[PDB]
Order: C-alpha cells, then sequence, then structure tokens
RNA sequence: AUCUUUAAAAAUAAGCCCUGAAGAAGGGC
C-alpha cells in the first residue's frame, strides 16, 4: 500500500529544479524518528532509500567514539578495522537490519512531514528573495485596507503590507496608488510570505538620499548616522573620503534641493546636513545645529556628555518638545545634557563641593588638604592614587615625604572603606 | 517603433547618471540605442526674495541654468516598458517621454 | 510649539530644585543607537547587486513561481480527485 | 581662415561624439545613426568624418595627452568635457593644417555655452598646460 | 455614501490599462485623431509624464 | 567669433489647560 503517496509526492516535488534531494533528507528523518520510540533506550538508525523498485532497505548505525559513555553505542575504534578499513573515526559502520515492505501503517507520519517539507522549502526560497532585495527601493499597488494594515501589489502579484507605527502619522490611502519603501526586518509571520514596508523608518530616509545623491553610488561621500521624526525633523550625518569634497555641498545641491524633493516626499520632512568627524567631542558640537555650544565636559565610562549654551538659543539649543537634544541624543552615541552656563558653574561648584564633603567622609585632616581639592583636583580618590612624577612636578616644596603621605592615606583609605562599602559578598 | 525620450534637469551629474543609466538598461533589455544627443544650456531667471526689503541685500536673485538631453530607441520588447516602468528615476529631473 | 509654556512659567519652582538639587540638570534618554549606523550603508554593493537600473528587471520576482506550486497540491489533489474517502 | 560650417561642423561634433561615449556602440553605426536627424545642414562633413575617425581609432595615446593633467585632477569627468577636452587633444595633436588658437577659441566659447555649470576657467587651465605637450613647436 | 469612486489614479481623470503606465492617467492634451495616438499626461513620482498612447490602450475621462 | 585660468547651501508645521523640577512621566477637552 502507498503505492499512491510515492506518486503524488512526485507529483508536488520538482517545482524549483530540485525533484528528490530534498526528500531523500526527508525520508531519512521521517524514517529515523519512527524507530526512535519503538525501543527504548538510545537507538540512532539510517536508511537507504531508492526510488526505482520501491523496496526500501534499512541499516544499523552504531556511533564510532573512542570511550563507551552509555552502553553498546560505541564500536571502540579497533573493533572498526576489523570489518571495513575503510571506514574511520567520524562515521558509522554499516550492519543490516530486516526489513522490506513499503511500509506498515503509520504510513501518515509521511504525508505531513511531506506537507512539513513543502512549507519550510517555500520559506527557503521566500528568504531567497528576502536576499535579493534587502535593501531596495521598491513600490506596490494598494489593494486592500483593513483599518489597521494595507496589501500592496508588487507587480507580478507580490502582496506586501504596512504596519501602523511604521507610516507617517497622518498618510491618506486610495486603492491604486504606489508608495516606496525599504523591506525590512523577517518576520514570516504565519505560514505564508508577508511583507512590511517601511516609510518611517531611517532606512527610507537613507535610501532616499542613495537614488537621489549619485556620489553614493560613486563612493564619493560616506553617511554615518542617521536620527529622524517621520514628519517633523531628521538629523542625518555625512563625511568624505577625500578631504577636498564637501559632502554638505554636496548632500544640499542647488537651490535647495535634494533635502527639498527628498523633504517634499516625506512631507514636512526638516533634514539636517552635518559633517561627521573622528572626534566625540566635536561631532556633537556639529550635531547640535544651529545651537552655538560654549563648552562640553565629556564623560566617559556611561557615554554620557554635558552641553551648556550661552543666551537666546537655549530653546533653540534643546529644541521644541526637547526635539534638538533628543535627535542630537540619537545621533552621535553619547548622552547629552543641555544647561546654562550658570547651571554649569553651579555644576562645578556643586561637583568641587561634593568631593570635598566624600572626602570629609574619610579621614580629612586641615583646611590645606581642601585647598589641595581646589587647587588639584584629581577627584574621586586620585584615580586609585596613580599619577606620574610628583603630579607632574607641583611645588610647595615637601617632594618625597608628603606626597607619600597623601598616596598612604589615599591607598589605605580606599582599600579599607571601598572593601568596607563598596566590595559585596 | 518608438518611445521617444527627452529629458530636462538643473544638476548635470544627475542629468549624465540618469542618461547613463537609460542607455545601459536599453543596451541590457536587447534593444538599440539612438543618440543621445546634448542641446544648448538654456539659461533663466526668478527673482525669490524669501526675506523683507527689496535689494537692501546685495546678493544674487537667485539664478540658474537648465541642461537638457534627448535619447531615442527602436522595436523595443515588453521587457523594455516594464523595465523603464520598474526603474526608479532620480528627482529633480524631468522627463518628457514620447511612445508610439 | 505654542503649549508647553506652562512649564516656562514654573520656573520658578524649578529655581528652588536647582537651589536644593544643583547636580542635576535637564536631561534626554537615550534609544536604539547602535544599529542605525551599520544599515546607514552597504555603501555601495547593495545597489551594485541591486544596481538601480539593471537588477530590478534582472531579478524582479523569485519566489513567485515557488508559491503558486506550493498551496496548489493540497488543492490539488480535493479539486482533482473529487469530493466523491 | 575658415567657413563658419566648420564652427557649427563642432557643435553637431560634441553631438555625435557624446552619443559614441554613451551609447557604446559602433562608431559606423553611431554615425550612421547620427547623419539623418540634424537639420542645421552647413557642416563640413569632410572634417566630421576625419575627427570621428580619429578620436574614433585612437588609442593609448590621447590619455597620454591627458595623463599630466590627470596626474594633477582626479580621473572623473565631465562628459561634455570630456567630448571637448578629447577633441581638443585630437586638433591639437592632428591639426597642422588649420591654425592653432581658432579651435581652442570657438570650443571654449562653446565649450562654456554647452557644457556642464562653469566649463571655461577649467578648460582655461588645462589647455595652457596642455601646451608645453610633446608637438614642440608652439607654430 | 461610504463616499468611493475609483476608477480613478493620481492623473485628472483617465483609465490606462496597458502597457508600463497601466493604473495610471492624465490628460491627453493634445489629440491626434489621424495619427490615433492620445498624449497622456502620467502623474510619477510627483511629476507629470506626458506619454502618447492608444485609443484601446487607455479609458476617455 | 584666434585664450573669459581647476566648478554651486537648504527647514519659515503641529490646538487649549492640570499634577510634577522635568524638554522623564502621564491626565483631561
Amino acid at each position: 500500500m502507498n503505492k499512491e503517496i510515492l506518486a503524488v509526492v512526485e507529483a508536488v516535488s520538482n517545482e524549483k529544479a530540485l525533484p528528490r534531494e530534498k526528500i531523500f533528507e526527508a525520508l531519512e528523518s521521517a524514517l529515523a524518528t519512527a524507530t526512535k520510540k519503538k525501543y527504548e533506550q538510545e537507538i540512532d538508525v539510517r536508511v537507504q532509500i531508492d526510488r526505482k523498485s520501491g523496496d526500501f532497505d534499512t541499516f544499523r548505525r552504531w556511533l564510532v567514539v573512542d570511550e563507551v559513555t552509555q552502553p553498546t553505542k560505541e564500536i571502540t575504534l579497533e573493533a572498526a578495522r576489523y570489518e571495513d578499513e575503510s571506514l574511520n573515526l567520524g562515521d558509522y559502520v554499516e550492519d543490516q537490519i530486516e526489513s522490506v515492505t513499503f511500509d506498515r501503517i503509520t504510513t501518515q507520519t509521511a504525508k505531513q512531514v511531506i506537507v512539513q517539507k513543502v512549507r519550510e522549502a517555500e520559506r527557503a526560497m521566500v528568504v531567497d528573495q528576502f536576499r535579493e532585495h534587502e535593501g531596495e527601493i521598491i513600490t506596490g499597488v494598494v489593494k486592500k485596507v483593513n483599518r489597521d494594515n494595507i496589501s500592496l501589489d508588487l507587480g507580478n502579484n507580490a502582496e506586501a503590507v504596512i504596519l501602523r507605527e511604521d507610516m507617517l502619522p497622518r498618510e491618506n490611502f486610495r486603492p491604486g496608488d504606489r508608495v516606496r519603501g525599504v523591506l525590512y526586518s523577517v518576520r514570516p509571520e504565519a505560514r505564508g510570505a508577508q511583507l512590511f514596508v517601511t516609510r518611517s523608518k531611517p532606512e527610507m530616509l537613507i535610501e532616499l538620499f542613495r537614488i537621489e545623491v549619485p556620489e553614493i553610488g560613486e563612493e564619493v561621500i560616506e553617511i554615518k548616522a542617521a536620527a529622524r521624526d517621520p514628519g517633523s525633523r531628521a538629523k542625518i550625518a555625512v563625511k568624505t573620503n577625500d578631504k577636498r569634497i564637501d559632502p554638505v555641498g554636496a548632500c544640499v545641491g542647488m537651490r535647495g534641493a535634494r533635502v527639498q524633493a527628498v523633504s517634499t516626499e516625506l512631507g514636512g520632512e526638516r533634514i539636517d546636513i552635518v559633517l561627521w568627524d573622528d572626534n566625540p567631542a566635536q561631532f556633537v558640537i556639529n550635531a547640535m545645529a544651529p545651537a552655538d555650544v560654549a563648552s562640553i565636559v565629556v564623560d566617559e565610562d556611561k557615554h554620557t556628555m554635558d552641553i551648556a549654551v550661552e543666551a537666546g538659543n537655549l530653546a533653540q539649543a534643546i529644541g521644541r518638545n526637547g526635539q534638538n537634544v533628543r535627535l542630537a541624543s540619537q545621533l552621535s552615541g553619547w548622552e547629552l545634557n543641555v544647561m546654562t552656563v550658570d547651571d554649569l558653574q553651579a555644576k562645578h561648584q556643586a561637583e568641587a563641593h561634593a568631593a570635598i564633603d566624600t572626602f570629609t567622609k574619610y579621614l580629612d585632616i586641615d583646611e590645606d588638604f581642601a585647598t589641595v581639592l581646589v587647587e588639584e583636583g584629581f577627584s574621586t580618590l586620585e584615580e586609585l592614587a596613580y599619577v606620574p612624577m610628583k603630579e607632574l612636578l607641583e611645588i610647595e616644596g615637601l617632594d618625597e615625604p608628603t606626597v607619600e603621605a597623601l598616596r598612604e592615606r589615599a591607598k589605605n583609605a580606599l582599600a579599607t572603606i571601598a572593601q568596607a562599602q563598596q566590595e559585596s559578598l | 517603433q518608438r518611445i521617444r525620450i527627452r529629458l530636462k534637469a538643473f544638476d548635470h551629474r544627475l542629468i549624465d547618471q540618469a542618461t547613463a543609466e537609460i542607455v545601459e538598461t536599453a543596451k541590457r533589455t536587447g534593444a538599440q540605442v539612438r543618440g543621445p544627443i546634448p542641446l544648448p544650456t538654456r539659461s533663466e531667471r526668478f527673482t525669490v526674495l524669501i526675506s523683507p526689503h527689496v535689494n537692501k541685500d546685495a546678493r544674487d536673485q537667485y539664478e540658474i541654468r537648465t541642461h537638457l538631453r534627448l535619447v531615442d530607441i527602436v522595436e523595443p520588447t515588453e521587457k523594455t516598458v516594464d523595465a523603464l516602468m520598474r526603474l526608479d528615476l532620480a528627482a529633480g529631473v524631468d522627463v518628457q517621454i514620447s511612445l508610439g | 510649539a505654542a503649549q508647553t509654556r506652562r512649564r516656562e512659567r514654573r520656573a520658578e519652582k524649578q529655581a528652588q530644585w536647582k537651589a536644593a538639587n544643583p547636580l542635576l540638570v535637564g536631561v534626554s534618554a537615550k534609544p536604539v543607537n547602535r544599529p542605525i549606523l551599520s544599515l546607514n550603508r552597504k555603501p555601495k554593493s547593495r545597489v551594485e547587486s541591486a544596481l538601480n537600473p539593471i537588477a530590478d528587471l534582472t531579478v524582479a520576482e523569485y519566489h513567485k513561481q515557488i508559491e503558486s506550486n506550493l498551496q496548489r497540491i493540497e488543492r490539488k489533489n480535493q479539486r482533482t480527485w473529487y469530493s466523491k474517502p | 581662415m575658415e567657413p563658419a560650417a566648420r564652427r557649427r561642423a563642432r557643435e553637431c561634433a560634441v553631438q555625435a561624439l557624446y552619443s559614441w561615449q554613451l551609447s557604446q556602440n559602433d562608431i559606423a553605426d553611431v554615425e550612421y545613426q547620427f547623419l539623418a536627424e540634424q537639420d542645421v545642414k552647413d557642416v563640413d562633413v569632410l572634417y566630421f568624418r576625419e575627427l570621428l575617425a580619429g578620436v574614433a581609432t585612437n588609442t593609448a595615446y590621447l590619455d597620454g595627452l591627458m595623463k599630466p593633467y590627470l596626474s594633477r585632477l582626479l580621473e572623473e569627468l565631465g562628459q561634455v568635457e570630456k567630448a571637448v577636452l578629447r577633441i581638443a587633444l585630437y586638433e591639437l595633436s592632428k591639426r597642422s593644417d588649420v591654425p592653432y588658437k581658432v579651435a581652442i577659441n570657438e570650443a571654449i566659447e562653446l565649450a562654456k555655452s554647452f557644457g556642464a555649470e562653469d566649463s571655461h576657467k577649467f578648460v582655461n587651465g588645462v589647455l595652457d598646460k596642455a601646451a608645453p605637450v610633446i608637438r614642440p613647436n608652439k607654430k | 455614501k461610504p463616499r468611493p469612486k475609483t476608477l480613478f489614479e493620481p492623473g485628472e481623470m483617465v483609465r490606462v490599462n496597458d502597457g508600463p503606465f497601466a493604473d495610471f492617467n492624465g490628460v491627453v492634451e493634445e489629440v491626434d485623431y489621424e495619427k490615433s495616438r492620445l498624449k497622456v499626461s502620467v502623474s510619477i513620482f510627483g511629476r507629470a509624464t506626458p506619454v502618447e498612447l492608444d485609443f484601446s490602450q487607455v479609458e476617455k475621462a
């Protein structure tokens, strides 16, 4: 019996120019799993299937390693040298298991293991398109609008889809028009092939610059980071390979115009063309535009920075509803804090007396120590008291003894108090 | 048969790039290329003050010159027309096409 | 734009907090920055295998064959064999 | 010293040379397609065919002529200026017949009105350093 | 009145259903009865593209 | 119609109030 499953399964197959060499492995893992349950210890088997005569011969499989972990599984290599010397370490020695029929019932685990393999092969060629066009700009004709998502037609009945948060916030749709997108990061989601097309993710703006600017197709200029707000404002960072080329002047055009055309493609999208620097600090100074940066103290180990702005352009440095500080806190890679020059002055006066008070937690003899703290800081216990050459040759006299006193109290203080409070069990 | 293609532009890199794209497309889709030829750079002007009172700024009134080309093609197939249909032409360039 | 004026109306209630908490200032939280640099560029090899003229016309749609072959077999035994198990 | 039909013939020549530079076909094919579409018929066609054959059959020589300039500039053209510079390097390396400052000047006044954005200070910076080229006499 | 009548694409008003510019439209600004062509202005990419099309290739507004 | 010296900068938009120091967080009309 069945006797028809092979005819109908050579009827389904050869649909992507490979008839038998996926269903070889499907019958391998299909029939190899069936004898796992009837003999209840550890029995791994492999079959050799032939399509011509219909008879199938299964073969006994034993694992060849050096020691016996769980019994009877291991041929224990020196016995594998006797039956066939061509068999080596890594493959299994063939022994015959007596079974020749088409099969007894089950005969059905075959049927939907076939239904499984055609679906994951479908998934494989859907992934093959997901390699061929990620990421391109392609566009399609609207078919259906199911009140949260929408349906496209990209040509040859290639149906796509667009989410809610994946749009510009106020879009209108008519069944028939075409919208462009980059595509995307793959979910299946169910058994099928769906394609979420984006217009609010940054890669839409980026690939619009790629078609718009031809120097990206010439590798003259080089774009680094992109921060957006899908209907209000964007900041995108460019550099150039040759120092004579101006990437900003290449990205604006005449008269507007590239940021004007890509802007009118995405509504009221403001585009800030900004230069990328190798310096982490100066790229933020470029990125706060159109602010006038007074001074920035860059704080390491947390990716944080502090920004002060003089006068008048405070709400333009932060932006309306924090948009300049948010998009600027999205472009670079370091967290930003925008304050005044007087809040920066009170910040330094706060951190100085704060370091003084956290050093009043230590032993803290008379006021000359705090004078050293105001003059030469070196806060947070001198960064484990490791500074070179008498704090780079400061003069109060006191060459050897007093610096050994402050390094002795420093190392003993951080040792005792840091092991007392900072070190956990 | 023609399609005839005439293109207008403000920047020369986009129209040289774009005509290279169209000629490369017509060469790949199995058809023959007629042209392309250039035409003289027609100058124009249009006074745009984005600001108040008339000429206290002493700067230019946003003048520009205009480049334009033309290219033809004879005996195409359906692969050519859905090929040029699927092709996403860049913005800022005007396409004055024909067909017949 | 217009509204959010009411927190600038409350700048004195901010000033007593800056008098009480001087080491804290205005802050801005910080999301998904790490893959927006790598997905900003191929730089060019994606529109070299995609190559804006030539490789949407040459390589247009390739799982469109497999999806028509997929459902039509479990459809095909029922529509073909007949309703008359 | 020449009729104006030669001055119109170079104006047709940049258009016929642009078509071979872009279409990448055979030269006899592209002039065989070119000669039936222009309707300003004051063209000295012997110099026209002589120049199209001249830049047609040539070579590793003319990029040797512009090679001391593309050692100074990045190797990026400038397509109408590629046409005007290649025809200028052919007529400055073939034409002992016609004079030498005419075909520079009407092709730089032609190249300013027909080429890219500025395109005349560029070529005026080219052909002065291209005057000490292999032709030694400055006749 | 759920208010739809489309049958309509970004041009104003026709229906093209052949060749490249199918499911698009425009106006025949210059009618050629002798040549049997209709110069229809397709609004692709936010831009008019006046293309000459046949009577059977379009549907008249 | 026989010399004119190495290519050009853009946003003018998001309604009204309460809690909160918030341009962190949420509510109302």
